């Protein structure tokens, strides 16, 4: 119930070893479920790791390498799911945890509760001072074959009660076998050796009893405390009628859960909370609920975002993929601009992006995931290329954020002109030393949830902006503006002609006469005759609402 | 140390001022040592707080 993201650094770390330690603490303290990888690399001998006792579960892999500390306190870790593996093979990798000099290193693993490794193998090798780990029956902990499950002197023997398999020297250090020791009738795990003691087939880790509500962890989905293979579907087959019937106890699949409702920003397909519609279907709203329905004739231009489908491999928009965005109106995924995207990645022979090519985004109206701007061409002062962007769904978040604009010196205004909705996630606009209009925006008007925060730090001081005349146009409401001019408001103080706020419509004078559709100035039908001498040309839309016909 | 510096070919491997390192073990494992401002497998991402 206290979830964190975890790193994807592998063996990479910070040069400052205290900063490396401080980062480990930052990322993983008070976290129960690591929703990704638990990477513990390059940690000094002295260091306190007691905070790791918080960890119960790891979604991806566990990498413990190049450290010098005596003991690994993952005493509450039960399951490693191995959804993503180290070197695409190991769910658990513990290696080189000593100093080559030969002073100190890892001596004991506190994994007495690690009874499940769902996918992947175990690589415990090159740990000069590690004891007892050799005695571990990993074959019991790994649920499926993984042609890599092995452990590679002057070590104490296991306690008598341990049966030669233990994590440490004491009688309280015995390895709890939960699979090989079961009755020939258990198909899963067990808490004893008789048929009475088998776990439900859906229990991961182990159990405290026979029911699907007695699990330590779920193999698949959690439906109100019950470990299920699938959620109750919306339809149910009746065997006597040979027809599908409505199941009114149906629940929606969201992540590893059966939920009474999908998050508002997510789409509903089947009895499931998805992030994107299949290429064949199109997103439609029915009583506030986004759903996948078949296309009228031709499906809208939805494009793979950075880290999705055709761009799964991608980490940033670059010269090699900028052209995959021609004519996109919707981005199924994220848009990320990293330093190596804008300024090129020489090692992988990718040239710096052509700043003109960033105009491909002028067609983009929606970004379903997140917008992450960590780099931008220096000659570009704003994000006017995103002048048509209306929604950021936040169906995917980067550290809980749906909007990131950081370290950008060249930007002086934002210019997200069409922007009206940031459905989920928080905003992080920091260290853009010359940015100036951000402080006027009532970001709250863009949010859907009340849990949505805003982190605005170290941009140009609001006082400095005001003194240099970087203020909103008088026709802007108290909600703010994206940059200078009347076209850049969040809402108008009076009337509006298209994207620009004005004082009054062309009711009695002007090239094209207009009627007021309550603050929106709409041009009279071309058939209406231009009425002079204080007369209105039209009193509504269409040729029926004319004053005189031309 | 278990680590050695990379060749000049693998200089551009770590970006944003990251220092490349290889591991002496018998394939060879590569890693980046990042400046406090950056992270990721190749120091490609900015570090962030608050
Ligand atoms: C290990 O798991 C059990 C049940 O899942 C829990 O009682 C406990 O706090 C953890 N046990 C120890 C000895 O830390
Ligand atoms: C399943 O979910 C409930 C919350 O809905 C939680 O109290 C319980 O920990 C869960 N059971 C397992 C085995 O994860
Ligand atoms: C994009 O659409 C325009 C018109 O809206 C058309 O001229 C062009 O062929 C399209 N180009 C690509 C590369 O999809
Ligand atoms: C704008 O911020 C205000 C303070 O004036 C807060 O009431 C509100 O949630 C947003 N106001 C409106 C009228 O949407």
């Amino acid at each position: 119930q206290s979830v964190c993201a975890g790193t994807e650094n592998k063996l990479s770390s910070l040069s400052d070893l205290e900063q490396q330690y401080r980062a480990l603490r930052k990322y993983y303290e008070n976290c129960e479920v690591v929703m990704g990888n638990l990477e513990i690399t390059s940690i000094e001998h002295n260091r306190d790791l007691s905070f790791l006792r918080s960890v119960r579960e790891v979604t991806g892999y566990v990498l413990v390498a190049l450290n010098q500390f005596r003991y690994l306190p993952l005493e509450n870790l039960r399951i490693i799911r191995g959804t993503k593996l180290y070197e695409d093979r190991y769910a658990l990798a513990i290696f080189l945890n000593y100093r080559k000099d030969g002073n100190f290193g890892l001596q004991e693993l506190g994994l007495k509760n690690l009874t499940e490794i769902l996918n992947g193998g175990v690589y415990v090798d090159q740990n000069k001072f590690l004891c007892y780990a050799d005695t571990i029956h990993w074959q019991d902990i790994v649920r499926n074959p993984s042609n890599l499950t092995l452990v590679s002197s002057g070590c104490g023997r296991c306690h008598k009660s341990c049966t030669g398999r233990c994590w440490g020297p004491t009688e309280n250090h015995c390895q709890t076998l939960t699979r090989t020791v079961c009755a020939e009738q258990c198909d899963g795990r067990c808490y004893g050796p008789y048929v009475s003691d088998c776990c439900h087939r859906e229990c991961a880790g182990g159990c405290s009893g026979p029911k699907d509500t007695d699990c330590f962890a779920c193999m698949n989905f959690n439906d109100s405390g019950a470990c299920v293979t699938q959620c109750p579907q919306t339809f149910v087959y009746n065997p006597t009628t040979f027809q599908l019937e409505h199941n009114f106890n149906a629940k929606y699949t969201y992540g590893a859960f059966c939920v009474k409702k999908c998050p508002h920003n997510f789409v509903v397909d089947s009895s499931s909370c998805v992030r994107a519609c299949p290429s064949s279907k199109m997103e439609v709203e029915e009583n506030g609920i986004k759903m996948c329905k078949p296309c009228t004739d031709i499906c809208p231009k939805a494009c793979d975002g950075i880290g999705t489908g055709s761009l799964m491999s991608a980490q940033t928009v670059d010269s090699s993929n900028i052209d995959k965005f021609i004519n996109c109106t919707k981005i199924n995924g994220n848009l990320i601009f990293l330093v190596t995207g804008i300024h090129g990645d020489p090692y992988n022979a990718i040239e710096a992006i052509d700043p003109e090519k960033l105009n491909v985004f002028r067609t983009v109206r929606e970004i379903t995931g997140f917008l992450n701007i960590q780099s931008w061409p220096p000659n570009m002062t704003d994000f006017s290329v995103f002048s048509n962007l209306v929604t950021i769904g936040g169906r995917v978040l980067y550290s809980g954020l749906s909007l990131l604009i950081l370290k950008q010196q060249g930007i002086t205004s934002l210019q997200f002109q069409s922007l009206k909705e940031i459905s989920a996630g928080n905003i992080y606009i920091t260290d853009n030393s010359n940015l100036c209009y951000y402080h006027t925006i009532n970001w709250t008007t863009l949010f859907s949830t009340i849990n949505q925060r805003i982190v605005i730090r170290d941009n140009r001081k609001a006082e400095n902006c005001t003194a240099e005349g970087m203020v909103c146009n008088h026709l802007c409401s108290s909600d703010g503006c994206w940059g200078p001019g009347p076209d850049q408001c969040l809402s108008c103080r009076r009337f509006s002609r298209g994207r620009i706020c004005i004082e009054s419509c062309n009711l009695y004078d002007g090239e094209f006469r207009e009627f007021e559709n309550d603050s929106i100035c709409v041009e009279c039908d071309p058939q209406c005759e231009k009425m002079e001498d204080g007369l209105l040309t039209c009193h509504g839309p269409g040729p029926d609402n004319c004053t005189k016909c031309s | 140390s278990h680590l050695v510096k990379c060749a000049e070919k693998e200089k551009t491997f770590c970006v944003n001022g990251g220092e490349c390192f290889m591991v002496k073990d018998l394939p060879s494992r590569y890693l980046c040592k990042c400046p406090n401002e950056f992270t990721g497998d190749r120091c490609q991402n900015y570090v962030m707080a608050s």
